[PDB]
Parts: C-alpha cells; structure tokens; sequence
C-alpha cells in the first residue's frame, strides 16, 4: 500500500 | 465582468500592445492567435478568421475557415509584460454560418451544461486539484532528472526548498485575479500543489489552463522546469488532478440531505453510480497519455479500481467530510494532463446518465484493502480501470453514453489521434528492454 | 498620401541624412541607389540615372541609361536608423526618352493593371500570406542547421520563442504603416506567419518587399537568420505566400453573386479557369527557383495538381468560406522567394484571360485525396504543376499568353537566367549521390 | 574446363575450406551463399534452395524458393585467402519445377545469347574497359574526398603514384586466370583503367563482376578506396565501362567487309543503326544509377548524343581503327556502375532488332562540334540522351523491344527499384540550394 | 498525407 | 509491406 | 563573356 | 569542349 512515502530510505 | 467598451478603456489606459486569442484543441494544449491592439474592435465585433482545424491536431486533413467569438469575462492582463503590455481572451469556435464548431472542446463542455440546465440544475461547481513537479535545467535550459528538493507531504523550508517556485506563482495567479485557497508540499520529492476556490464548470477549466501557463512561465524565470506528467519518474508517486464536484439548482446543493445517514442526497447517489459504471469508457479522455497509466498502478495513491469510499487508500471517488454547502463528490482519476473542458464534460454526462436512469450506487469499499485475489475482486463486483491507453481506447469505441457527450466529430479525430500515438508507442524499443535482454539472450 | 513640399518638410524635419531609391530586378531582389538629402528636389525631379541594366541580374550585357521615377506615397523612414535617419522611396524606371522601361517588374504589374482597368476593373485587392522561418546563428554570424524553436501551428510561447522577435517585427511594421490583420505560428518548428490587410496590387507587392527586408534587419538584431526560402529543410514543411486575389468595380466585388450557390459570380468562375488553364505555365514565374519544386512535393499541404476546391488537402485555388465584399480566389503556389510584381502581374493576366474568353470552370474537387492512380488522375482531367524548373521554364516558353504579360524583354533575360541556375544545378555532385554511391559501387 | 571430379580434386588438394556461390540481383551487386568444403557434392549436383526474392533487391515481397545451378567453369580460389582458403562458384538461378529464373540477369543473357544463335550468329564478342577512382581513407577506414594521386594521362610516377594500386591488381588477376592487355593512367587524378582480353559476353559478364569485387578488396588491403561511381566528383571527368562488341559466326567476323569503303559489312551497318535506334530505351539500363547522368554532361568526353563517328569528341558508338578479326564496334555510353549481364543483354538485343528490320544507318557526325544550336541538331536528326533517371524510366517503360530483352518480370522489378530510387533522390534538399538560397532569400 | 505533421514523434 | 529493407536511403 | 557577374555560383 | 583535361591550372 505504501512505496512513494517510503522513498526516504531508499 | 467586462463589456466591450470597459475592454478597449482598460487597452487603452494599460498599454496594451498586443492581443492574444486564446483557444484549445483536443489535446489540451493552449493554442491562440496574437493581434495587434488596432484590430481589438474587430476581435470584439466575432469577424476574426482562422484555420480552426488546428483543434484535431496532427491528424487535420483539410484546411477550415472558423470564427473567434471571444468571452470579454476572460480577460487578463498579464503582469510579466512588463514594457509591451499583453492581454489574452478566451475565445469560443463557431462555423461561418453561426453555429458553434462541434469539435470545440469549450463548446463541448458548453452544451453537456445546457442539457444539465435542462434537467434544472443551474451550475456545475468544481474545484480542481492540479499538482505539478518542478525540475533542475542544465546550461542549455533543458530539464534534467534531479529535482528542485527533496521535501515531503506538508514539509517546510523556508530558504529556496519548500516553498521555491510557489510563493511567487501564487502572488501572480492573486494578482491576474486567481481565488488561491492553499498551496504546500507533496508527497513526491520536488512534487507542489496549488489549491483554487470553487468555481462554474468553464470558469473552472479556463483556470486550469491558465494555471498551467503561469506555472511554467513562472517557472522557467527562476531557472526551473514544471510539468504537469502524469508520472515523470518511476517509484515516486505521480501527479492527479482530483475533482470535487457538486450540482447546484438555484444555490441550493442539490447533493446535501441532512436527513440522509451520510448527508448524501439520492441524486448525488445516483450521479456517483453513474460516473462509476463510465468509468472505462470515461478512462480514455480523463486518462489521455500513454504515461497517464503508469501512474494507475497499486501503491502510490492513486485509484486502480472503479469504487467509492469515504475513507480508502485510493478509491476511485471519495466523499469529504464537508457538508452543507460544500457537499462534494471528488473524483480522483483525471491527470493534470487531460483536457479539462473534456473531462469536465465527460465526468458530468456520465453523473447525469446515473441521475436520468435512477441508477443504484452499489456498496461502499469498506477498509478491506485491494490484496484480495482477482477471484474475490470479481466475486465483489470491483471492476479496474483500463491497464493501458488501448484497452481506454476500446472502451471509450464500444461506449454510447460518453461518446455522446463528446459528439460524433471530435470522437472520431481524438481517437485517430490516440491511436497514432498508441502505435508509435508500442513498436518502441526502450532502454528496459536492452537491460534485461541482449545480454541474457 | 505625399506630395514634393510634403517630403521636403518631413525631410527637414526629421533630420534625414540618406534616401534610399528603391527598386527591384527580375530576380525579386530589392535594389537601391543611395542619395545624400541635399539631392531629394532633384531625385523628386525625375531626374537621376543609374545603369539600369542592372534590372537583368548577373545575365546583363551592356550598361544602359534609365531614369529614376519615385513613387511619393511610398515615402517611410526606417526606425532603427536612429542617430542618422534613413529614409526609402520606391522608384519606377523610365527610359531617357519618357518611356516607362518594358523590363520593370512594378512597370509590368502597372501595364496588366492598366490592361484590366480597360476591361473595367478598377483595382485588383490582393492579401498575401508570407511564412518565413527563424534559424539560430553562430559566432561567425552564418546560419546553422538549428531552429529558434520547436512549436507546432497556431502554438503559444509567451517567453521568447514563437513570439518576441514576431513581436518586434509586428512593432515596427506599425511604425512603418502596415496595417497588420494577425500573426502565429506555423505548422513547422521556427517557422511564423505574419498577415497584412489588404490593399491593392502595387501597393500589396511593396509591402511583401519591404516586409521582406524588415523581417531580415530584425532577426539579424536578435542574432537570428530569417529566410524565404520555399523549402529550407527536407521532411517538414515549406514556406508558402498563398495569394487572395479579388477584382473591384468602383467599390463593388466583382466576384460576389448573392444569387449563385456558392457565392461566386460568373466573372469570378471565369477567372479561376482562366488561372487553371495557365497554371502550368505561371509555375516558372510563382516557383522561380529550383529549390522552389522540392516544396510542391506530396504530404505537406503544398498543392502539386491543378485543380481547386472549397475543402481538400491541398487545391490549387481555394476559396474561403467568406463572402460579401471579402469573397476571394486564393492561389496557393506561389512561396516568398518569387517577384511580388510578376507573380501578381501573371495571375492576373491569366485571369483577364478566362475572362475574356469566357472559360469554362472545371469541377471541383471533393474530399477525394489524390491516392488515386496517374491513369485515374488524367482520366478525370486533373494536370499536375511541373515537376522541376526545366519542365516549367519550357512550359513558359510556349505559353503565349503569360508570355505576353512579362512583355519581349522581360522573358528573354528571366529564361536566360533560369537556364543558367538550372544548369549550374544539374551538373552538381550532391552529398546524397556520395553516401547512396561510393561504397555499393 | 573443369569437372565435377577435377573441382573436387582440386579442392581437396588446395586445402578449400569454404566456398562462394555466387551470384547477381538486378542492380548489380554481387550476392552469395558461403558453404562449407563438405556440401560441395550436394552443390554440385545442383541441390542448394535459397530465397530467390534476393534478385528484385529492397523492393521484393515474398520470399521463394530457388536453386543454384553452379557453373564449373567460373571455379577460381581466391589468393588473399592464406590459412583457409576460399574458392567461388558463379551459378544460375532455377526455379524448382526445374526452368530457370526469368528475373536472373544472367539468365537473361544467356536467352539474348541464344536468340541471337537462332540467327547463326555463334557468339558475340565483348571487350569492356572499366574506369574506377582510388581514394585515400581516413583513420575509421572511410573514403576521404583526396585522390590517391594527381597524375594525367597515360602519366608515369613509379614511386607510389603512378601504378601503386594497380601493378598488384593486375599481379592478382592474372595469378587468378584474367588475361590483361594493358594498364595506364586515365583523365583525372586518381583514376585508372585496366583492360582485358576479349571473351565471349556471359565470360566477359563474369570477368566485369570479379575483376570490381577484386579491386575493391586490394584497394582496401592497401589503405585505399576504390570507386566505380560514375562522377565522384565535379569538374573532373567520369568513369565509362566502352563496351566492344562484334558478332561471330564460326570463328568469322561477320562486321568485317573488305570490299567496303570503312571495312564494315551490312550486318555491322544495321547492329550500329540499331543500337542508335533504342539508345534512349536502353539509358535506363546502361546509366542506370541517378549519378549515371551527371557523367552525360558535355565536356568530359562522356557522349551525349546518339550519333556515331570514327573520330569525334564523345560519339555514342565509336568504330576503332582495327579491321579483319579484330573489326569492333564501341558503345561508350555504359558506365560501370551498370550490371554488366543487363547492359550486355540490351545492347545485344537492340542490335539484332536493327539486323533483322534491316534500319538504315544513319549519316555519321564529322569534326562539326555539337557548338550547333538545338535547332540545328533536330534539323540535322541528332537525338539526345536521356537527361536523367526519371526520362530514361519512361523511355524504358514506352519501349517495346528492350523491355521484351528484360522480359516481364525483370522489368517491372527494376522499374520500381529505379522509380523509388529517383523518389527518394527527387524530393532532396541538397547543400547547394542552401548555399545559392537561405541567404539571397 | 501528414507527413510533416507527424513530424513530433520523429 | 517493405519496412526494414528500404533501410538503405534512411 | 558576361563570367565577372558568374562569380555567384562559384 | 577541354573542361576535365584543363583541371591542371585549375
Ligand atoms: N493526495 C495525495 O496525497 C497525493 C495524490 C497522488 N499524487 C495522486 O496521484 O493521486
Ligand atoms: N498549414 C498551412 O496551410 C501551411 C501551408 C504550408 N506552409 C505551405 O507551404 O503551403
Ligand atoms: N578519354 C577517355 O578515354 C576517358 C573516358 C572518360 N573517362 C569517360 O568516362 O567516358
Ligand atoms: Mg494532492
Ligand atoms: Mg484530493
Ligand atoms: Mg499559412
Ligand atoms: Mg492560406
Ligand atoms: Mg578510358
Ligand atoms: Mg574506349
């Protein structure tokens, strides 16, 4: 459900 | 307002050197004629002629003779003139017999209000949410891959990162005569979104298109690129352009009941029902590009299947809170790039397709999220949005309903035009595939 | 208008340093003979020579003696002369005994005027449509390969792109007195399009020559190259001056017929015949040069047949949908690099010459595009314009009507120098026979 | 001559690896199928399928099917080969049901051959002289514009100038079985010409073809680039493949007449009349490259009338002094860029036709030099050559006799070959337009 | 026809 | 129906 | 004859 | 007409 707001580990 | 004689007074006081007639074509890009402020009287008296077949795009065949009838309520003095003044009005397409131009998106939208208003609701009120990605340019002023910073939802910074290129472009719309509500950060990094009032079905779509302009203007003052791509990169969340949507009979919101349990009145239920079972047709016109549907993919928030919740992930229509009013219906699937005029009136003729035929709203997505199997989708009756611009395309074809509303000339030119740009697409070979492949195999 | 004490005073006035006697060879090229202002009574006297011969191009022989005649009501002073002020007069040439000179271009269109007002037309209102394109420049100053931008038709670039310089120019041609109706982009990338009203025939040739020199003194201002040539880059389109022709009686449209089915009189049925019959030979005149039939070539709206229509692809005549005193007969082969005065001069006497023998109009074409086969093509009575300059200047050679319109001077040095250019060209080894040839044998 | 045995013997012996199967499309180029030394068996016994649709070059629309008849005569090992050696084999093409292929250039000049034996004429004896250009390479190894030298006629420079390329060339043909008459220097810099000794058509069709692939491979060993283009460049003279032609009947000269004033009999009268007759049918194929026709250009020594002398400047068909056995005569329009087979089929054919129909030879052109006006020369009855591709195409097409030489299916094969060839070429924007144009207009 | 108006994807 | 082949003038 | 105005082409 | 055998001078 969540990838885009995750992207500030990545 | 303005009136003819207001409009040369302002020409005249202000300086005005030179006049630009604003129209669309199909594909939602702001095409005008520039004049020289002496022929101003003779734009006002609708006697300016034009090729007009310059609305289908790259597939016009035959050269046309088309009148430009400006609307006076649209003029505007851009303020970045500076020394040689500029104005713009927006202008509407008529045949030299005096009909309108059927293939004119503003006339489309146009008449899909009439035939509301002939039903007996007064206005269409829509408040759209355009957000748009602001890129780093290299020497030669082309974008780059890098964004202008790397914020996220909400976020604040003051010196050149949070706010950068929206503080200014929100002082100019205020000053052109914008109704601005809010402006902040996105959830992408580099990702902005400026929120305008309320406003009539044409008055809002003119915005949009104006907004758009101003953007990158404004935009590529300071150095930087805006777009409006649906999904510029891959892995961040992409760019909508949700409307909020209520019909108004005689400032009464015909979408309110108080008596109803969630405040929805049964012609909101049966417009929602309605824009539900159009939605793949109305897929192809909301959803214009090949890139509009690599942002429809699970994960990012935006919707992927054909529902209404008032609290989802990503449905596809979801109810705020407000009431009263300011009761809306927000339909989420439309890209900033899709032709405003057009998707007003498709989404409209599909609402009042439901209000016609007393349609059934079907059962709200409750917080089940979407990881259920295809078989317990199709067992729900949960229907998904086209994967792909051709399946959009099939759909809009075998739709009666929708295809109506844009009206036999220019559903014929927008499908050519999409077909084309489908088949360029597909024989491509992309960098992906050489990636995988001429290594392996 | 202006008289003698009229430019003296202006003269005085505005501190004119230098007069330029403007005039034009066979070739379109504006030539000039400058004057200190202490002469102006004695150019206004009819009284300067100059070679004359000059008129002929590089094919001239011997020098010759000829006669400066200025046309008062072409007085203008250039804006950009600034510290010293440059002003211009068009000229015509007159032989030492009286005699106008029969190889004047402006003399020429003056003798099919005078021919025509014998018929009882009093004016011939011409409008033509000019498209130029806009080339970067490099250090050195020479035009590159690269265009000033890349939109597309009827496209909107308020930063510096599509308009700014087409802004300048419009600005100036004020200044000057043009009177322009409209400007905007065209379909090909750095290529613009501006419209003047329309005027009569001798006054609409010197505002295309001065437009000329206008539109290239201000793209050289901008560090651009500005260029009329009909076809300067293979695969996009070619630059056209599609030329509305209407003939007048004493204020009346001659071509208007309230009565007719479509608006056209007999007289105005007549004319288009008559240019039908001798378009093949006009070709060498409207088409001059040998880059001038790579842009009549199929697919990019340049006509190739000899045929018109109301709505098609690319007609040879088309008639726009206006009517009442603006009905007009367009003519669509003619691109910028041909001579105003001669293009106008032999549409004209090809129309008195329908005229007067009453030709029979061949029906139009419909929306049948020319996919048709060669057999189909003259089974149904459609020629084709010449392929290339050899077949149009033999064509030319037997023509004994339009031939008649150039006069016996005129023809024999335009044949002699096109025969020159045309040889010139043949015999070249081209970069495209090198890279298909040299390797494969 | 060889057997099945002695190849077999050979290429044991010789150590061959691998093996050409050689053949020709319409335009000339040599075509192959490599095979390994264990199929040769199966090659020689006419066994091998191939495409076939190779012949029609770029414009073939299916695929067939077609096998190779080797010709054990034309077996040659190449001697550049070292560690592996490679041997060829020249072979026809058959159709399956076990007829040959219509559309084989050979096999078309096999058939001329044998309609020409129905008459009693045994052979026909062919002796070309084919020019070619050496240029230098740069470091990627592509052809500079620098000739590899600039000597003259007949010049001498021994260093590395005068022979360099060509003393190894004709070391390698003769060591390949090629008899050499002679050698030299040609016009322009860099161009050279080496003669063979005269052979029967067929034999001298397959000298032509490998005597190309050979110079071109030792040009390249050498650093250099070989060239058979007819006009590489401009202002220097092109390259020709003069053709000498006699028809034998038993080891009889049958052009040969003592009794004649010139030593000509009535049958070589009526060859010469006519070839002279169907010159401009056959352009199409003797010059049959757009770049064949800046070579006709006057003042290179290429003809560019159809006329014949025993001494002129550029006759179409010249008569050596050389009388008994050795009577010729000289058809110096074919450049070398032509396929041999087809050029020698035409000429052939065009000659028999002028046998059997008995034509009257016209009067041969004296020292007058064609400084005569076009008056004077269709007074006199000179025809021209064709002055390009596309007059040539339509020559050949209206041409009943020649066309029957390439019969039905080659024919419209290479029409549309040459058709798409001239539109592609037609439709150019070449450097010297830009250059005479873009800043005059 | 189009030639030069399909030009954007070129 | 000739894509690929006519290659050689592009 | 006339070859100082032919300096155009050359 | 000598135009090739005079590109010595030329
Ligand atoms: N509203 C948000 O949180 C962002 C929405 C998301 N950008 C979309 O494309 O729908
Ligand atoms: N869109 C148009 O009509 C442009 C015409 C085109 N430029 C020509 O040369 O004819
Ligand atoms: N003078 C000669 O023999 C050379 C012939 C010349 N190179 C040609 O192409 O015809
Ligand atoms: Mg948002
Ligand atoms: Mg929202
Ligand atoms: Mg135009
Ligand atoms: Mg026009
Ligand atoms: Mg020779
Ligand atoms: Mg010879």
């Amino acid at each position: 459900l969540i990838q885009g707001e995750l992207s500030r580990f990545f | 307002s303005y009136t003819r004689e207001d409009i040369i007074r302002i020409a005249e006081e202000e300086n005005v050197r030179f006049i630009r007639l604003q129209f669309t074509d199909l594909l939602g890009t702001i095409k005008n004629v520039e004049i020289p402020v002496s022929q101003l009287e003779k734009a006002l008296d609708n006697k300016m002629m034009f090729d007009g077949s310059s609305i289908e795009g790259y597939v016009r065949i035959e050269e046309s003779d088309m009148y430009l009838y400006p609307d006076l309520d649209t003029w505007v003095v851009f303020p970045w003139v500076t020394s040689d003044r500029v104005a713009r009005l927006i202008c509407d397409i008529y045949k030299p017999d005096g009909s309108p131009f059927a293939g004119d998106p503003r006339g489309i939208l146009k008449r899909v209000l009439k035939e509301a208003e002939e039903l007996g609701y007064t206005s269409m009120n829509v408040g759209p949410e355009p957000e748009f990605f602001l890129f780093k340019t290299d020497e030669k002023g082309d974008p780059t891959t890098e964004l202008n910073d790397q914020g996220g939802y909400f976020d604040l910074a003051p010196m050149d990162l949070g706010e950068n290129c929206r503080r200014e472009i929100v002082l100019k719309l205020e000053e052109m005569g914008f109704e601005i509500e809010a402006s902040h950060h996105e959830v992408a990094p580099g990702q902005h979104e400026i929120d305008f009032k309320y406003a009539d079905a044409v008055k809002a779509a003119d915005q949009i298109q104006t907004f758009k302009l101003v953007v990158k203007t404004i935009a590529r003052q300071h150095g930087l690129h805006a777009t409006f791509m649906p999904k510029p990169l891959f892995g961040v969340n992409g760019s909508g352009m949700h409307c909020n949507q209520s019909l108004f009979k005689d400032n009464e919101n015909v979408f309110y009941d108080e008596t109803d349990e969630l405040g929805l009145s049964q012609t909101a239920r049966h417009y929602m029902a309605g824009i539900l079972k159009h939605a793949r047709a109305m897929a192809a016109i909301t959803n214009p590009t090949v890139n509009s549907y690599k942002r429809l993919v699970p994960g990012y928030e935006a919707p992927c299947y054909v529902a209404w919740s008032a609290s989802n992930r990503s449905p596809m229509i979801r109810i705020p809170a407000s009431r009263g009013l300011s009761t809306r219906v927000e339909v989420r699937n439309p890209d900033p790039a899709a032709n405003p005029y057009l998707a007003l009136a498709v989404m409209l003729r599909a609402g009042l397709d439901g209000i016609k035929r007393q349609m059934a709203l079907p059962a709200p997505i409750d917080r089940n999220i979407y990881v259920m199997s295809e078989e317990e989708r199709i067992e729900e009756g949960i229907p998904s949005l086209p994967a792909d611009l051709k399946e959009a395309l099939s759909e809009l074809i075998r739709s009666e309903v929708i295809s109506d509303a844009l009206g036999d000339h220019a559903l014929a030119y927008f499908y050519e035009l999409k077909e084309i740009e489908w088949d360029m697409y597909r024989t491509q070979v992309h960098q992906w595939e050489r990636d995988q492949y001429l290594t392996l195999y």
